[PDB]
């Protein structure tokens, strides 16, 4: 054909069918899915729907607060960076033999959010007892409508795929207790959550509210000066996020000793190194809080490393990795006609005006 | 019993 | 048009520097307001119905009459399609769409980036699976843009 840049591979136009994706035992073929999605292939829409809703029925049966054994690989934000998610699985271990816990923010910002969701939901269907997914602040209607996810679904699939995702996101658990030692959440603590029972009591099956404990678990952050406070305030309103709170070092230590925990493992803030360890608890000598962030070269500009945490009896191995190549997309998943046509219109008309004048 | 942290790159 | 042709005739003779009876690319490029317009070479090629490289008077008339106020939506969409269909066969191919976009974007995209977004636009718009874009497929994609409204000249 007359295709100019031959070296560039061409996405497949064939859309994967139900028999290609699911074998006759009901198990997704994740290898086949991985290869197709890496090529910017699509599923038939009914097949994407089946993955989304079958994942959601597994999520719906899980508790608000998950009980997760060591060893486990704990991952922070992904934000639609599907090609880095492929590398993450190499760094962290095969889901076939590694327990995983993801801490939310699978979608928005990166242009491959639906591929991340289809892949992780497929993995959840295949490994229901060893792969765990928490809710992040982006996994809701309000943010995906303002950021890119709703538009991504409209252009790649349809709004039914979007609506099914929104129902699936409502079923995501809010928190995990890992190795009976760590509380894992996307954002952090609430002035209304003093015990683990306070998490178990929540009704999670809804759009996150604008305030309250569910909001706080997904949205709160440590103080900028966490550990080095001169504000004896445990929870101060989070003016950067516009909701929820900043929590202080004494707030965290209070929660930890009250509940006999070692640390809070959370995500939600980008880190140059892919992780950050905060001030040690004096009772234990271990960081009171750790942020993990798993999106390398975030937004294609931060130039950060990503990391995951591989926790195993008596050792926290933090494993860093760098970004991988990914395909180009115009803003808002615009096609080249929509992008260029107004300019074409004005430039032809302008030519003729100058010729006729 | 203070657990150890080991940080390595993969890349 | 009777006197509209006569007025176009005036501007035509003024543009035809070497009085050949036809307008060369060089003769359009003599107007300084066109020198930085990356679509001039596409418009000339479209007006140049016989492919000889120059615009004769009949070619000039019929080209300019595509931009009248009376012209309906479909007619303007046709002209816009012709912009992309370099070989005039009725189908916008991957290579054509790349080359025409390249004229407009310049150095703002790498070749690999431009090729990737060309491929994706074609896959999304290609209802009949031939890897090319027909006029019907084109209208389905750009239908809601109202660009016909902004393709008018008082002749
Ligand atoms: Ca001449
Ligand atoms: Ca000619
Ligand atoms: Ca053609
Ligand atoms: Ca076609
Ligand atoms: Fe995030
Ligand atoms: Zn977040």
């Amino acid at each position: 054909t007359d295709r100019v840049v031959k070296a560039v591979p061409f996405p497949p136009s064939h859309r994967l069918t139900a028999k290609e994706v699911f074998d006759n035992d009901g198990k997704p073929r994740v290898d086949i899915l991985k290869a197709h999605l890496m090529k910017e292939g699509r599923l038939e829409e009914s097949v994407a729907l089946r993955i989304i809703t079958e994942g959601a029925s597994i999520l719906r049966q899980e508790k608000n607060l998950l009980d997760i054994d060591a060893p486990v690989t704990v991952c922070g934000d992904i934000h639609g960076q599907f090609f880095d998610l492929m590398k993450l699985f190499e760094v962290g271990g095969s889901p076939a033999n590694t327990r995983y816990l993801f801490l939310g923010d699978y979608v928005d910002r990166g242009y491959f959010s639906i591929e991340c969701v289809l892949y992780l939901w497929a993995l959840k269907i295949l490994y229901p007892k060893t792969l765990f997914l928490l809710r992040g602040n982006h996994e809701c209607r309000h943010l995906t409508e303002y950021f890119t996810f709703k538009q991504e679904c409209k252009i790649k699939y349809s709004e039914r795929v979007y609506d099914a995702c929104m129902d699936a996101f409502d079923c995501l658990p809010l928190a995990a207790l890992m190795n009976q030692q760590f509380l894992c959440v996307h954002g952090g603590l609430s002035p209304e959550i003093n015990t683990l029972d306070d998490i178990r009591k929540l009704d999670r099956f809804k759009e996150p509210p604008a305030y309250g404990p569910m909001c706080d678990i997904l949205w709160s952050d440590p103080l900028e000066d966490f550990g080095n406070e001169k504000t004896q305030e445990h929870f101060t309103h989070n003016t950067v996020r516009g909701c929820s709170y900043f929590y202080s070092y004494p707030a965290v230590c209070e929660f930890l000793q009250h509940n006999n925990l070692l640390s809070i493992l959370r995500a939600h803030e980008a880190q140059d190194a892919g992780y950050r360890m905060y001030r040690k608890s004096q009772t234990t000598g271990f960081p009171s809080l750790i942020t993990i962030f798993s999106a390398p070269n975030y937004l294609d500009v931060y130039n950060n490393k990503a990391a995951v945490l591989k926790y195993e009896n008596n050792v926290m191995n933090i494993r860093q990795f760098n970004c991988s190549p990914h395909p180009y997309w115009l803003p808002n998943f615009m096609d080249v006609f929509t992008w260029s046509l107004p300019f074409v219109g004005e430039k032809v008309t302008e030519m003729l005006v100058n010729v006729l004048n | 019993e203070p657990i150890a942290i080991i940080i390595t790159d993969t890349e | 048009d009777a006197d509209e042709i006569k007025r176009l005739g005036k501007r035509f003779k003024k543009l035809d520097l070497d009085n050949s009876g036809s307008l060369s690319v060089e003769e359009f490029m003599s107007l300084p307001e066109l020198q930085q317009n990356p679509l001039v070479q596409r418009v000339i090629d479209i007006f140049d119905t016989d492919g000889n490289g120059e615009v004769d008077f009949k070619e000039f008339i019929e080209g300019v009459s595509q931009f009248s106020v009376k012209g309906d939506k479909e007619q303007k969409l046709r002209f816009a399609f012709r912009i992309y269909d370099m070989d005039k066969d009725g189908y916008i191919s991957n290579g054509e769409l790349f080359q025409v976009l390249k004229m407009m974007v310049g150095n703002n995209l790498k070749d690999t980036q431009l090729q990737q977004i060309v491929d994706k636009t074609i896959i999304n718009a290609d209802k009949d699976g031939d890897g090319r874009i027909s006029f019907e497929e084109f209208c389905a994609v750009v239908g809601g843009l109202d660009i016909h409204k902004k393709m008018v000249v008082d002749v």
